[PDB]
C-alpha cells in the first residue's frame, strides 16, 4: 500500500528523504507542507551545498506536478507554470522512440506515464529470454522527471544528473510483480570472482 | 497565528558533521514538546535523538573526538503553537543560529553566531515574529513584481542551526556551520505550516 | 527490548545508497531482488544511484537470495543463501576467537556463522566502568557489524576497506546499543576537554 516512492534529486545529489505515495492523487510541488500523504512538498527539503542555478529553478517548480493513479495507469499533470519533462521506458516503448525519450509536457498538459497491463506483458515475453532480460526491468518501473530544465536528445543537458531539479518514481506495483518472477528465474549466465 | 490543524511533528532534526548530512532526518512528535539531542547511544527515538549512535565512514580522527564532548547536548522545547526554547544540557557550549535572536540583538540577518552557556535555558525562535517576516517578504514581492526572494530564501525563516562544541563565524577558523565537526539543522513544521499558505500568496506571476 | 532489534544500512562503495531498514521480525534476508514491502526482506535490487558504476552493477547480479540474518535468543547469526560468499567484520565474534577486531569472516555460500553473542557483549560492557568513559564510548563499535556481498575485503584481499567493496551494508544491534547507553548516561564525561577552536 503505497504503489510508489518518490525521490528527489538535485543534479547528481540525493536531496531529501523518501516520499511514500499512499493516497491515490498526489503532487509534488515546490511549497513547505511538512505533512502531506498528498503532497510531496520540495519547499522545504534543504542542501547545504545548493547553488544558485537549483535554487533559481526551485523558485519555478510552484504547484509542480500532480501523479495520479486511474485503474492500472499513471498519470502526469503539469500544474507548475514551467513545463516537466519525462522519462517513461513504458511511455517511451508505447510510441516506440529509445526508451531513454524525454517527453516534454507543457504547463496545463498533461501524460499517460505508465501502463500496468503493458509492463505485465513485457515480463511475460522476457522470461524466456533469461534472466538478465528480466534483471533489467526494474528500469521499467521507474520514471524520472525534471522540472523547469529538460535533458536529453538536444536539450544540451544530455543526462538527468545535469537537470537541476528532478525527481524519480519507483512503482512498487510492477516492482512486486517482477521480484515474483525474479525469485524463479534461477541464477546469472555470466559469472563473477570474490578477487577481482 | 492560524487555525488549520497543528503538524503531526512540531520539527525535524538532520545531524550533519561538515557538509555531510550522517544518520536519518529525526522527526519530533507535537506530542513531545521537549526533546533531547545528546551525543550518547540510544538508538530508540521517542524523546531522544542520541548522534552518539551514527555512523559516518567519512568521520574523521578530529570529529571523533568533538562528538565525544557532545554529552547531554542540548534540549528543544515547543511553547506556543511554534514558539522553540533551547537548554544546553551540555559541559561543553553549543552554538545557536537564530532570526529570532539576530534581530533581538540588533543584529542584521545571519550577521550573527550566538554561543549559549551551559545550563542556559533561552528562547530561539517566535512563531508570530516569523509569520509577520513572512508577509512582510511577500508583500514586497508582490510590489517589486508589479514594479518591474524565494521559497529557498524565505523557508530559512523557519530553521535553526546549532553546531556542539566547535564554533564558527568571524571569531573562529571555521567560517560556515559546514566546516564544524558535528552540528544539526532544526526544521520547524508549524512555521513552515504558515510559510505553505503564504506562499500561495505570492502571485506566481514570476517571470521565467 | 526494543521493537526493531536491529537497522540494517546499505552502501556501495563509500556512498549510502537507500533508505534504513528497521527489522522488526527474527528473522529478515538482505537479497539483490525487488520486493518493496516485506518486513522480512531488505531488497536490494530495487535501490537505484545514480553515480553506480560497472563492478557495482555487475556484483549486484551476483547477490542473489543475499544473506539470512536470524535473532534465536541472544544471538545473532548470518546465513549465507548467495551462490556467491560473504564477508563480515564483527568485533564481537572476532573477540570471541582472538582475532585482530578488523577480522573479516568469509561465510561461503549454504555456510552460517553466529555473528553476534548478548551474553558475551554484556559482560564486556560491564568490565569496562573499570576503564572510564572513553573505554566505554567505544563499546558502539562492538553493536555494528559489516558485510559485503561477493568481494571481500581487509588481509588476504587487496581491498584493505569496506568502503572499497561495490555491495556492503552495515548493521546496528538496537538492543546492544541500549545497554550502553544506560552505562554511558553515567559515566561522567570525557577529562580531555576539548577547544572551541581546534
Amino acid at each position: 500500500a503505497f504503489w510508489c516512492s518518490i525521490a528527489y534529486y538535485e543534479l547528481n545529489q540525493r536531496v531529501g528523504e523518501t516520499f511514500h505515495a499512499s493516497q491515490p492523487s498526489l503532487t509534488v510541488d515546490g511549497f513547505t507542507d511538512p505533512s502531506n500523504s498528498e503532497r510531496f512538498c520540495l519547499g522545504l527539503l534543504s542542501n547545504v551545498n545548493r547553488n544558485a542555478t537549483v535554487e533559481m529553478t526551485r523558485r519555478h517548480i510552484g504547484r509542480g506536478v500532480r501523479l495520479y493513479y486511474i485503474g492500472g495507469e499513471v498519470f502526469a499533470e503539469c500544474l507548475s507554470d514551467s513545463a516537466i519533462f519525462v522519462q517513461s521506458p513504458n511511455c517511451n516503448q508505447r510510441y516506440g522512440w529509445h526508451p531513454a525519450t524525454v517527453c516534454k509536457i507543457p504547463p496545463g498538459c498533461n501524460l499517460k506515464i505508465f501502463n500496468n497491463q503493458e509492463f505485465a506483458a513485457l515480463l511475460a515475453q522476457s522470461v524466456n529470454q533469461g534472466f538478465e532480460a528480466v534483471y533489467q526491468l526494474t528500469r521499467m518501473c521507474t520514471i524520472r522527471m525534471s522540472f523547469v530544465k529538460g535533458w536529453g536528445a538536444e536539450y544540451r543537458r544530455q543526462t538527468v544528473t545535469s537537470t537541476p531539479c528532478w525527481i524519480e518514481l519507483h512503482l512498487n506495483g510492477p516492482l512486486q510483480w517482477l521480484d515474483k518472477v525474479l525469485t524463479q528465474m534461477g541464477s546469472p549466465s555470466v559469472r563473477c570472482s570474490s578477487m577481482s | 497565528i492560524s487555525n488549520h490543524p497543528a503538524p503531526e511533528y512540531w520539527c525535524s532534526i538532520a545531524y550533519f558533521e561538515m557538509d555531510v548530512q550522517v544518520g536519518e532526518t529525526f522527526k519530533v512528535p507535537s506530542s513531545c514538546p521537549i526533546v533531547t539531542v545528546d551525543g550518547y547511544v540510544d538508538p530508540s527515538g521517542g524523546d531522544r535523538f542520541c548522534l552518539g549512535q551514527l555512523s559516518n565512514v567519512h568521520r574523521t580522527e578530529a570529529i571523533e573526538r568533538a562528538r565525544l564532548h557532545i554529552g547531554k547536548g542540548v534540549q528543544l522545547e515547543c511553547k506556543g503553537e511554534g514558539d522553540v526554547w533551547v537548554r544546553c544540557l551540555s559541559d561543553h557550549a553549543v552554538f545557536v543560529q537564530s532570526y529570532y535572536l539576530d534581530r533581538e540583538a540588533g543584529r542584521a540577518p545571519g550577521d550573527a553566531v550566538h554561543k549559549i552557556y551551559p545550563s542556559a535555558y533561552i528562547k530561539v525562535f517566535d512563531l508570530r515574529q516569523c509569520h509577520r517576516q513572512m508577509q512582510q517578504q511577500a508583500a514586497t514581492a508582490q510590489a517589486a513584481a508589479a514594479a518591474q526572494i524565494g521559497v529557498d530564501d524565505l523557508r530559512r525563516l523557519c530553521i535553526l542551526r546549532m553546531s556542539f562544541v566547535k564554533g564558527w563565524g568571524p571569531d573562529y577558523p571555521r567560517q560556515s556551520i559546514k566546516e564544524t565537526p558535528c552540528w544539526i539543522e532544526i526544521h520547524l513544521h508549524r512555521a513552515l505550516q504558515l510559510l505553505d499558505e503564504v506562499l500561495h500568496t505570492m502571485p506566481i506571476a514570476d517571470p521565467q
